[PDB]
């Protein structure tokens, strides 16, 4: 989405790459997350479908899982490296939800790039997640169910 | 699922609506403990937290500073 | 039979031609009218800039 | 006056002022990372 | 005086008070030693 390249500065000269501000940095960190996220949003689900990639020795790997997915997906930029040791922090763990966890992440940043610019602080977004996180919690808390009157092995099987 | 949070805790159909949702292979709305669709609860726990911190470290960046290689 | 060693095959459109199917190409158009539309976003208005 | 000091020299006036706008300069970069409504900075 | 370890994983809330040290370092488990021990008593070996 990002046009018209910021021109080279006189007033402001810092060693190395140009410097750049403004809503530019989360129009183009949304956008790397775009770039990552359409990879991993359609083999969502059972009827989700997946992809191939090439290891450039005639090689490649079909895979099903975020964390491998984005493994081999080295990705240059700094805003996309996050959610790539994301998924392998995610696999290490827990070992399930890894595209879940990305497509959540993408979809939060989104909206909250579109709450930026709507004009109220990111301060002000992030308190407002963090005590929503909390009433999750407490809402998951609720919602639980103890397996009881099962026969067998049922509750192990059908959950696999 | 609406119409199941702002019922009366007496109200067993309702209830048990709170439990079902979407099937993608029929394509209508089934029970899930007939269906078999279950989770854990570790699984959601600790997965929107990590998404929550993925969000804020770059939610509150502003700038962006690149320095070449040398 | 054959007039020579090989024959590659034709490609449909011609050779430079950009195509795409899919939602992708509709959403290019979209976030192109968007970027457009950030240039006159701040220009709207008594207060706005040239 | 005509009598008064010119002093002949301009340019270390003119390099001060290179060296302000260029202190300036940096120090507008870091101004919106003060406060608890400051903003991180990733390099 | 104060000691900061690093570690990549868990979560923000995960972060507690020890009232002792905490070691770094991990054990070898080469010819499968404990990794458990009770009421023992610490020495600094200094020489190999
Ligand atoms: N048979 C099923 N019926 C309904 N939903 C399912 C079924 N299998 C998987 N899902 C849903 O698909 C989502 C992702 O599952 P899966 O792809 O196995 O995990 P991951 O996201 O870690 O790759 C889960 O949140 C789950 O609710
Ligand atoms: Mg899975």
């Amino acid at each position: 989405m990002s046009q018209l390249f910021n021109n080279s500065r006189s007033d402001t000269l810092f060693l190395g790459g140009e410097k750049i501000s403004g809503d530019d940095i989360r129009n183009q960190n949304v956008l790397a997350t775009m770039a990552v996220a359409n990879v991993v949003k359609s083999s969502l689900g059972p009827v989700g479908l997946d992809k191939m990639l090439v290891d450039d020795i005639g090689d490649f790997t079909v895979t099903n899982d975020g964390a491998t997915i984005l493994s081999l997906l080295d990705v240059q930029h700094p805003a996309g490296k996050i959610l790539v040791e994301l998924a392998q922090q995610q696999d290490r763990e827990i070992g399930d939800g890894t595209t879940s966890v990305v497509i959540i992440a993408s979809e939060l940043l989104k909206r909250a790039n579109e709450l930026v610019k709507n004009k109220i602080h990111p301060t002000t977004i992030i308190t407002g997640f963090r005590v929503a996180l909390r009433e999750a919690i407490r809402f998951i808390n609720e919602v639980l169910s103890t397996s009881v009157d099962t026969l067998g092995k049922e509750t192990l099987i059908n959950i696999a | 699922h609406a119409a199941s949070q702002m019922a009366k805790p007496e109200d067993v159909k309702r209830r048990s609506y709170r439990n079902y949702g979407l099937d993608l292979i029929r394509g209508k709305i089934v029970d899930e403990i007939h269906a078999g669709v279950l989770e854990p609860t570790i699984s959601k726990v600790k997965s929107l937290k990590s998404a929550l911190e993925a969000c804020v470290a770059i939610l509150r960046i502003d700038t962006m500073i690149t320095v070449d290689p040398e | 039979m054959n007039f020579g060693s090989q024959t590659p095959t034709i490609v449909v459109l011609k050779e430079g031609t950009d195509a795409s199917q899919g939602k992708g190409q509709i959403i290019s158009n979209i976030n192109a009218c968007v970027a457009v539309q950030e240039a006159l976003k701040p220009t709207l208005g008594p207060l706005g800039s040239d | 006056p005509s009598n008064a000091t010119f002093k002949n020299k301009e340019k270390p006036q003119e390099v001060r002022k290179a060296n302000i706008i260029a202190a300036r300069s940096v120090a507008d970069a870091i101004r919106t990372s003060l406060g608890p409504k400051g903003m991180d900075k990733m390099i | 005086d104060i000691r900061l370890v690093k570690k990549v994983g868990g979560t923000i809330d995960d972060t507690e008070m020890i009232d002792g040290v905490v070691l770094t370092q991990t054990a070898i488990k080469s010819a499968g030693g404990p990794t458990r021990k009770e009421k023992a008593k610490i020495g600094l070996i200094q020489f190999q």
